[PDB]
């Protein structure tokens, strides 16, 4: 596999974002259900 | 019962279960081998620069690759089938206890002589006496006489359960409308624990078994004290 | 009866670029759009059903 | 024999781990042997052997239930 | 077999017509003669409340939910016995 | 321009309407079983018939009118219809199994015996014999039709096909009368259970069967089929013979050996 | 156009893409359900609540990974993409029918998701055994919705199998015999015959359960003469064949990758690999009672099933030893996708033996319904079937897209996943030896350490799954276009350019008879 | 005829990488969010 | 007698099905249903590959029963040899307008 260069190179900084956003999209909501767990049981 | 960090099997309280340990010991000798020969040969192929990409001939190597594993497999089966027929065998039992599985406890019937019946629930964590094993302890134990051949019939009055005592090498399913026979032989006395080994609903976790083995003469009194 | 297989053949090979399921004129569309209405219609309904049946009642 | 009865022996007719027919057949063999022995003016204490077995192997509720159905006239087995 | 006739390699559509009209439909007439006699409202069974029959573990999704789909009042008791 | 002999199919809506039809039919049955309503189920069922109609319309459009069924496409249709019949076979197998499990080892609960206590089986020499005769006739009739069609006898192929379908209709009416007269129901434990579900699924297969021949009969009316290219009638025949051999296995298994 | 392209498709490639997307989404749900499981077991006591809500989660985890992830990607994704390009066919025998096989799968899932939100969900296990699965313990719509999931999901599969077999048999170059089709092609053909023959009996069994819950039959109810065990047989009659379904195409991909990345022009012992899978297929049908050794069945039967279950090791051996010979004097190119294949070969062979243990009715007495079983089938599925998937996906991602991934990153992905599944599952061998049962929200004090450790592993496997979503983005973000591919002379899929055109083989390949 | 070539043979758009991140965020994230919000609702009834 | 009343392919076949039926009778396979027969495959007697474009993919079964077809693009030009067995192949453009 030979490729061209990227047409829209994703700098480190841009990579650091995508990594930041992607980790949070899984991590954040799971957290909000798992953190309020106690509250759900008192019902 | 099972203790912290345990790697392998519970200690054989019945001889059958002993037989398994040594058989299991056999099967793992070969597993530990095939896994090492495969991990080794893998690394061998990957750790040379010398090459051979032109077409290669099967027949003669594909012979080793079949005739060896077919021998390796008789070697495993030959004892597996001995120990399986050994579990059947024309034994002469002196006591016949029937167990029933419920959502979610076990009832017991000793009905040879008398009409002795009772339930067997779990001690809630809050009510264990200091020293008592969480999720394992029962209010009423299965007192059985030790060093004798016992016939256990298993069924359930609702969903499927499984009647399971690892240390003795026992596990038989409770199937409603079906009386499944296993045989029980303790080489030693003491307390011998087990749990439900089929998913039966909300408290599958929390419906354990505990055998108490004791002499015959400490049994017959316990029988008479329960009617 | 008499063979009209040759008329229906010319109708269906005509280079109007209608896909096969509209090449029969007017009706096919009324049968297409009537069909799709009930599917997407009864799909929406069946969600509301799922939705109702999820909570406890009375 | 019954003087030294501990429990049911191995029945060469029922060698398999499934013993549902063992409990079943020895219950028929009592209730037929009993309809037999009170319909000719004899001793029921011949039918004892099958009473012991069926009780040693049969669960309580299963007998419970077949009794209520011999009484109710809904017992599906011929006696 | 319990069957004997003799190959007729003579024509296709004709033979299978021969067989239709000669053998196949005659069977269905004889078989009908033999049912239009032997089929007639035979005496209905005395009811016994047998627990392995007339199961109701959940109501049916129709009627009063205690009647089967092809329920026949004359020959089909309910759990609690025959309908008048 | 293509230089292979295969069918490239125009974009169709119908896979979607069928898939959706299913979600309606299954959430519909659930809605009938549990909240005791047939709203959704009739919505599902209708979309399904409209999807089935339109789909197979376009198949004919594609074959009779556009002539896309080249000798290749048509040899893939055989391979298809035959692997289908296999899949129907393994399903029916599942029911025979249910039967042979339950009759060969009866439980204490039944009497310990087959037939159960309280079950009054039908005589297999009565209407069931007459049912067996009708179908086997209709394999003599449809085989006539094929030979008539192949020889280019349009007339004798319609007479043969008409006799086939009318027997099919006659099997169905006979069968639905025998359901009604039966002194046992789908509720009569595992006898009734096996009997209705199995003789039942078979019965819908005969209605599917007669439907598919009635299509064949209208399509032959409009001169769709040649001496040599008539796959839609082959598919139907095979299916019809499968529906007959299954009956034979039912008759011998459930009616006679289980009487 | 968009509605015509994606909703209405009759393009074998555009349909493959739909599956890769569906199966990617399924994986997200499968992962969450697997994390929840190990949230609950990662310390003693109770987290959600009782075994009920716990087993709805356990059960759902199983159906999603099996029916909506592994079969949809492996068969419908890679099938629909690669199969026609490997035999120079322009599309599938039945392309309209191909699309219904896709669109039947959202529905199927939604009935599954409905089941878990109606009443208390269907925590029955993936086996759905009566009488737990029956209308007295599981009264409600849940178990009915689950039965309907499977009906639609089995129609997708059976229709899709009819399509492949008819495609692979009928639509090759005339000169081409079956014996000159790639190993993948063979894997999928065999995997479609297993589906074709087993799914009908699965359907039949879950149909008798619907009519026991709803129409007052007694197939599995001892009250009406029925037998709960009857159900176990019909289901397992399907359920062994179901698992050689889940690995066979992995065999396929693995035969491909190890060949391409060893620089060899064909894999070692082509006809050996053909005999192997046709065997594994065949013997996969005559073994189903090895799942039922504690139900109380005649000793003579139990010893057949023991012995029959173990014969499978010989033809599976042939395949392990072939791949290894396909490496022998190879020019090894150390790609991510080679790493995925190599791992497969060793962790499949681990799991493969741990199930030869299980073959012995003797041991399974003690090992039945313990984690030891869970450990066996998470090495063959998590560390085989998913390794094939990531391997393939990594090797063929540029064919579907036309872009390269970042190979460094993609080894960083392999690296973390390796440490995660092995730490997840290697301790589960110990738990089931010590006799920890399956399907428990909570465990005796004794079993804590391994259960802590097992769950730590499941948090490493999460980092992996999140990384792979950001690695798919980067590649599309960056848009590095494939230029040139090696080994095209023996790998026809790569011949039409990355990605290949809507219409491929519009003019068929020339292959002459010598 | 439909669009040919890289970034054309998918039912989403890769024309701008930051809309693409939003798209993959929802797609994958929704699917991973689902089991959690489903376990919540089962505890939130009774 | 029959009466007839059943149309025949000769009469009622249309579209591609017809084009195959008509081509087959003249001894031609324009839609690639039969396998081509091979030549000596030397440079003087190469394997002629009829195409509707300037390239077409050839597959080379270098010897009978061989498990692996060698594939490559074939172009208008000089003959081309299989990179495995060096067998020769030549592109032969024509068309299918009228
Ligand atoms: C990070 C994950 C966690 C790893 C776990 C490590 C454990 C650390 C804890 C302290 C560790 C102390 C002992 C180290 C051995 C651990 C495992 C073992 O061999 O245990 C033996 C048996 C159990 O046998 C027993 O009955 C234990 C008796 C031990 C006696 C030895 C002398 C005393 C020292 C041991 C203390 C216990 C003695 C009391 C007990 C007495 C009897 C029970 O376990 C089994 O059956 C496990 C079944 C797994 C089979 C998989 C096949 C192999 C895959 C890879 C092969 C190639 C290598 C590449 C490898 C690459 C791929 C992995
Ligand atoms: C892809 C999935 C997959 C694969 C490939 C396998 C492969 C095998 N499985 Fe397993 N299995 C499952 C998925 C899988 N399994 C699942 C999901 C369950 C549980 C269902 C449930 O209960 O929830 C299960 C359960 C299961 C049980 C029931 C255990 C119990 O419930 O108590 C048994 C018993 O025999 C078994 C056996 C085998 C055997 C013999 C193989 C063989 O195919 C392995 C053969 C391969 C090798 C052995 C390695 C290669 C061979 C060699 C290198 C040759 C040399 C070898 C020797 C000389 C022995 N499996
Ligand atoms: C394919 C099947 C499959 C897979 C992959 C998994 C993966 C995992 N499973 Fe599961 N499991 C089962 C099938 C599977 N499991 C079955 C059948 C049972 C028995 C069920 C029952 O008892 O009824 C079970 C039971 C089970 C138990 C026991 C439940 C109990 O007895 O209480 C546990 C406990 O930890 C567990 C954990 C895990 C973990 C940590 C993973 C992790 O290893 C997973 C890590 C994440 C991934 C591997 C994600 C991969 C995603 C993709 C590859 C998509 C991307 C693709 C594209 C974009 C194209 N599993
Ligand atoms: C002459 C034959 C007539 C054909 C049948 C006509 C109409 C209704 C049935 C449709 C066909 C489907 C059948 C499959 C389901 C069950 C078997 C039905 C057989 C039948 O008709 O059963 C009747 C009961 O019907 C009942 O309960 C009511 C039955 C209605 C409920 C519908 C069943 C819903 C479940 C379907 C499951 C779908 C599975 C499909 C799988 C897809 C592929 C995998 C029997 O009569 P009875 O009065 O009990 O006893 C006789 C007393 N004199
Ligand atoms: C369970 C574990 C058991 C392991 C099994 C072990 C097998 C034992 C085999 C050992 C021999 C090693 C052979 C492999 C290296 C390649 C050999 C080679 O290169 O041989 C060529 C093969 O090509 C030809 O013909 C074509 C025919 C090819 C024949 C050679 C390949 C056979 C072996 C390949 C399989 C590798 C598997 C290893 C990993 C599992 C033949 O060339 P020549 O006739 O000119 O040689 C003459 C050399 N003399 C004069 C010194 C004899
Ligand atoms: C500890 C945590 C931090 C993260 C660790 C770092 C992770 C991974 C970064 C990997 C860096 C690149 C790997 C080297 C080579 C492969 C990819 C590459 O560097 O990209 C090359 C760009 O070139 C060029 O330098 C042109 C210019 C573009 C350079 C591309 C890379 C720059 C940014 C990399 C660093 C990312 C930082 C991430 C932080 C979250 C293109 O690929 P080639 O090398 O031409 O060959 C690949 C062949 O398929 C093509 O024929
Ligand atoms: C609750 C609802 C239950 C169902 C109720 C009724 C449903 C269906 C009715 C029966 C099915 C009828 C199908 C007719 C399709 C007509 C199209 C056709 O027959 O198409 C033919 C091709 O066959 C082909 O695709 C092959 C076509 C095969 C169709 C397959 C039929 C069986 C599938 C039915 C579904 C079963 C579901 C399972 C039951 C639980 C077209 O080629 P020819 O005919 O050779 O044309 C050539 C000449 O015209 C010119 O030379
Ligand atoms: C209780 C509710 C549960 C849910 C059940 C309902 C599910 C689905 C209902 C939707 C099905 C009806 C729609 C019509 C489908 C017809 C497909 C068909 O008949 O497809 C044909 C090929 O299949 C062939 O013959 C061979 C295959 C024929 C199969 C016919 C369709 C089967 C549908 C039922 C499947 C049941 C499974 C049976 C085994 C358990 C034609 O292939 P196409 O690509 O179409 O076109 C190609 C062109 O060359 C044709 O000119
Ligand atoms: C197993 C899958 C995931 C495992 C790893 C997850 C790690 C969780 C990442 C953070 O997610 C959480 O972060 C906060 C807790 O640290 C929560 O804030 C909660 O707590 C704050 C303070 O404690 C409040 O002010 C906030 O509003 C909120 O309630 C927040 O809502 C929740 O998303
Ligand atoms: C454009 C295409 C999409 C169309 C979708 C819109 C349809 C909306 C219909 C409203 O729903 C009705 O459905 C059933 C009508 O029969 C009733 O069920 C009732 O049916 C039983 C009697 O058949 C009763 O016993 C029950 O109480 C049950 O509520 C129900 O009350 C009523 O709300
Ligand atoms: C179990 C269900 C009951 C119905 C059974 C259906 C049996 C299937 C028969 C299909 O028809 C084939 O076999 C016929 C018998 O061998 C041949 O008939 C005829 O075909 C020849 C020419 O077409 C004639 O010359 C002969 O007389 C011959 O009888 C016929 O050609 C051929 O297509
Ligand atoms: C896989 C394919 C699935 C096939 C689906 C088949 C659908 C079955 C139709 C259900 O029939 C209903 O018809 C009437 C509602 O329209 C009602 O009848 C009523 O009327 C009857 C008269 O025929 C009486 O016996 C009763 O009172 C009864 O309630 C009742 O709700 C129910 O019987
Ligand atoms: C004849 C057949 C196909 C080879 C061919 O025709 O091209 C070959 C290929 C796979 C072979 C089998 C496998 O290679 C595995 C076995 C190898 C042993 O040396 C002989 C028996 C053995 C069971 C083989 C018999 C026979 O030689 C097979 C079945
Ligand atoms: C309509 C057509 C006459 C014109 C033609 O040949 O196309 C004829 C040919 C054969 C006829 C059919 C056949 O004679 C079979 C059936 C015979 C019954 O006596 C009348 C209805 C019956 C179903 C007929 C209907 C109709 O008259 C048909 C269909
Ligand atoms: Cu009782 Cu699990
Ligand atoms: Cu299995
Ligand atoms: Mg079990
Ligand atoms: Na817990
Ligand atoms: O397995
Ligand atoms: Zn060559």
């Amino acid at each position: 596999i030979t490729a061209k260069p990227a047409k829209t190179p994703t700098s480190p900084k841009e990579q650091a974002i995508g990594l930041s956003v992607t980790f949070l999209s899984f991590l954040l909501p799971a957290g909000w259900v798992l953190y309020h767990l106690d509250n759900y049981k008192k019902s | 019962m099972a203790y912290p960090m345990q790697l392998g099997f519970q200690d054989a309280t019945s001889p059958i279960m002993e037989e398994l340990l040594h058989f299991h010991d056999h099967t793992l000798m070969i597993v530990f081998l095939i896994s090492s020969l495969v991990l080794y040969i893998i690394s061998l192929m990957l750790t040379t620069k010398l090459t051979h990409t032109s077409t290669m001939d099967a027949q003669e190597v594909e012979t080793i690759w079949t005739i060896l594993p077919a021998i390796i497999l008789i070697l495993i089966a030959l004892p597996s089938l001995r120990i399986l027929y050994m579990m059947d065998e024309i034994n002469n039992p002196s006591l016949t206890v029937k167990t029933m599985g419920h959502q979610w406890y076990w009832s017991y019937e000793y009905t040879d002589y008398e009409d002795l019946s009772f339930d067997s629930y779990m001690i809630p964590t809050s009510e264990l006496k200091p020293g008592e094993l969480r999720l394992l302890e029962v209010d009423n134990r299965v007192v059985l006489p030790m060093e004798m051949t016992i016939r256990m019939l298993v069924s359930s009055e609702d969903v499927l359960h499984s009647w399971a005592v690892p240390s003795l090498g026992l596990k038989t399913d409770a199937i409603p409308g079906r009386l499944n026979q296993t045989t029980l032989m303790s080489s030693r006395p003491g307390l011998y624990y087990g749990q439900c080994s089929e998913i039966c609903g909300s408290n599958h976790s929390f419906m354990p078994i505990v055998l108490e083995l004791v002499p015959l003469k400490y049994f017959e009194k316990w029988s008479a004290s329960m009617l | 009866f008499e063979n009209r297989v040759a008329e229906k053949q010319k109708l269906f090979q005509e280079d109007n670029g209608l896909p096969v399921h509209l090449k029969g004129g007017a009706t096919d569309n009324i049968l297409y759009r009537v069909t799709m209405t009930l599917c997407l219609g009864g799909t929406l309904y069946s969600l509301y059903c799922l939705g109702w049946a999820s909570f406890p009642h009375k | 024999k019954i003087k030294n009865y501990q429990t049911a022996p191995f029945d060469s007719r029922f060698p398999n781990q499934n013993q549902t027919r063992n409990c079943w057949q020895n219950y028929l063999d009592f209730h037929r042997c009993e309809k037999a022995m009170t319909a000719k003016g004899g001793d029921v204490s011949v039918c004892e052997w099958y009473r012991r077995v069926y009780k040693s192997l049969c669960p309580i509720s299963w007998v419970s239930t077949w009794d209520d159905r011999r009484a109710e006239g809904t017992f599906p087995g011929k006696i | 077999a319990s069957a004997a006739k003799g190959d007729h390699g003579g024509t296709g559509a004709r033979t299978w017509r021969f067989l239709t009209f000669g053998l196949a439909l005659p069977s269905v007439a004889l078989c009908t003669l033999n049912s239009w006699l032997h089929s007639g409202h035979r005496e209905r069974p005395a009811f016994i409340p047998y627990h392995h029959l007339r199961i109701r573990t959940k109501p049916f999704s129709w009627g009063d939910g205690n009647h089967t789909f092809f329920h026949n009042p004359r020959v089909n008791p309910l759990p609690t016995g025959y309908e008048k | 321009h293509q230089t292979h002999a295969y069918h490239m199919v125009n974009p169709s809506p119908w896979p979607l309407t069928g898939a959706l039809s299913a979600l309606l039919m299954t959430s519909g049955l659930t809605m009938w079983f549990h909240f005791n309503s047939m709203t959704l189920l009739m919505i599902g069922l209708t979309t399904n018939m409209l999807t089935m109609y339109q789909w197979w319309r376009d198949v004919i459009r594609e074959s009779t009118f556009q002539g896309h069924h080249t000798p290749a496409v048509q040899k893939g249709l055989r391979y298809g219809m035959i692997l289908f019949i296999i899949s129907e076979v393994l399903f029916f197998t599942g029911f025979f199994w249910a039967f042979y499990h339950s009759s060969l080892a009866p439980t204490p609960e039944l009497g310990g015996c087959w037939p159960p206590t309280g079950i009054h089986p039908l005589n297999p020499l009565e209407v069931p014999l007459l049912n067996t005769s009708v179908l086997l006739a209709s394999g003599v009739s449809i085989t006539w039709a094929h030979h008539s069609l192949m020889e280019g006898d349009r007339k004798h192929m319609l007479q043969a096909l008409f006799i086939t379908i009318t027997l099919g209709v006659y099997f169905t009416l006979l069968q639905a009368s025998e359901y009604y007269e039966a002194p046992f129901t789908i509720s009569d434990g595992v006898y009734g259970s096996t009997f209705f579900v199995a003789t039942g699924f078979h019965g819908l297969h005969v209605i599917i069967g007669s439907t598919f021949l009635i299509v064949c009969f209208f399509r032959q009316l409009k001169f769709h089929f040649t001496s040599n290219h008539h796959f839609g009638f082959e598919a139907a025949a095979w299916y019809w013979h499968f529906v007959d051999v299954v009956w034979l296995f039912l008759y011998v298994s459930i009616y006679w050996w289980g009487s | 156009m968009f509605i015509n392209r994606w909703l209405f498709s009759t393009n074998h490639k555009d349909i493959g893409t739909l599956y890769l997307l569906f199966g990617a989404w399924a994986g997200m749900v499968g992962t969450a359900l697997s994390l929840l499981i190990r949230a609950e077991l990662g310390q003693p006591g109770t987290l959600l609540g009782d075994d009920q809500i716990y087993n709805v989660v356990v059960t759902a985890h199983a159906f999603v990974m099996i029916f909506f992830m592994v079969m949809p990607i492996m068969i419908g994704g890679f099938g629909n993409w690669l199969v026609p390009l490997m035999i120079g066919a322009p599309d599938m025998a039945f392309p309209r029918m191909n699309n219904m096989s896709f669109w039947l799968l959202p529905p199927s899932f939604l009935l599954l998701l409905a089941s878990s939100m109606v009443e208390a969900g269907a925590g029955t296990g993936w086996t759905v055994y009566p009488p737990l699965a029956g209308n007295l313990a599981h009264a409600g719509a849940s178990v009915d919705l689950t039965i309907f999931s499977l009906h639609l999901a089995g129609v997708s599969s059976i229709l899709g199998a009819i399509n492949f077999i008819t495609t692979i048999i009928n639509m090759k170059p005339p000169a081409m015999s079956q014996y000159q089709t790639p190993l993948f092609v063979w894997s999928v053909m065999i995997t479609a015959v297993l589906l074709l023959l087993s799914l009908p009996v699965l359907a039949a069994g879950i149909t008798m359960l619907l009519t026991d819950r709803n129409l007052n039959t007694t197939f599995f109810d001892p009250a009406g003469g029925g037998d709960p065990i009857l159900y176990q047989h019909l289901f397992w009659f399907f359920g062994h064949p179901e698992v050689y379904i889940l690995i066979l195409p992995g065999f396929g991909m693995i035969s491909h990758i190890v060949t391409y990345y060893s620089g060899k022009k064909e894999p070692f012992g082509y006809m050996g690999m053909v005999w192997a899978m046709m065997s594994i297929g065949f013997l996969g049908f005559i073994v189903w009672a090895h799942h039922m050794f504690t139900v109380g069945m005649d000793v003579d039967t139990r010893a057949y099933f023991t012995s029959a279950t173990m014969i499978i090791a010989i033809p599976t051996g042939v395949k392990v030893f072939s791949w290894l010979a396909t490496l022998h004097g190879g020019n090894i190119k150390w790609s991510p996708a080679m790493m995925w294949a190599l791992g497969f070969i060793f962790l499949f062979t681990v799991g493969g033996l741990t199930g030869i243990v299980l073959a012995n009715s003797s041991l399974d007495i003690v090992l039945h319904d313990t984690y030891y079983v869970v450990a066996h089938f998470h090495y063959v599925l998590s560390m085989g079937a998913v390794f094939a998937i990531m391997g393939g996906f990594v090797h063929w991602f540029p064919l579907f897209s036309g872009y390269t991934l970042n190979d460094t990153w993609a080894k960083i992905h392999f690296a973390i996943m390796f440490v995660g599944v092995n730490m997840t599952f290697f301790p589960q061998h110990f738990l089931g030896l010590s006799g920890m049962p399956r399907r428990y929200s909570d465990y005796p004090d004794a079993y804590t350490m391994w259960n802590t450790i097992s769950s730590m592993g499941s948090f490493i496997s999460l980092t992996a799954v999140m990384l792979m979503v950001f690695i798919i983005w980067e590649a599309f973000a960056s848009k590095r276009e494939v230029l040139t591919v090696d080994l095209t002379t023996t790998n026809l899929e790569w011949l039409n350019g990355c990605p290949p055109p809507y219409h491929t083989f519009e003019e068929p390949t020339y292959v002459n008879l010598k | 005829h439909y669009e040919e070539g890289p970034g054309k043979n998918i039912p989403f758009s890769v024309e701008n990488k930051w809309r693409l991140l939003a798209m993959m965020t929802l797609f994958f994230g929704s699917g991973f969010a689902a089991p959690f919000f489903i376990v919540r609702h089962q505890l939130l009834k009774k | 007698a029959s009466g007839g009343g059943v149309p025949t392919d000769e009469e009622q076949a249309t579209g591609l099905e017809r084009e195959v039926m008509l081509a087959a009778r003249k001894g031609q396979d324009p839609y690639n249903i039969l396998a081509p027969k091979a030549t000596s495959g030397t440079k003087e007697d190469p394997n002629l590959v009829p195409s509707i474009t300037n390239k077409r993919i050839v597959g080379c079964i270098c010897e009978e029963d061989n498990s692996t077809v060698i594939w490559f693009w074939l172009h208008k030009g000089e003959a081309q040899r299989c990179p495995s067995c060096g067998t020769h192949y030549k592109l032969v453009p024509h068309q299918l307008a009228h």
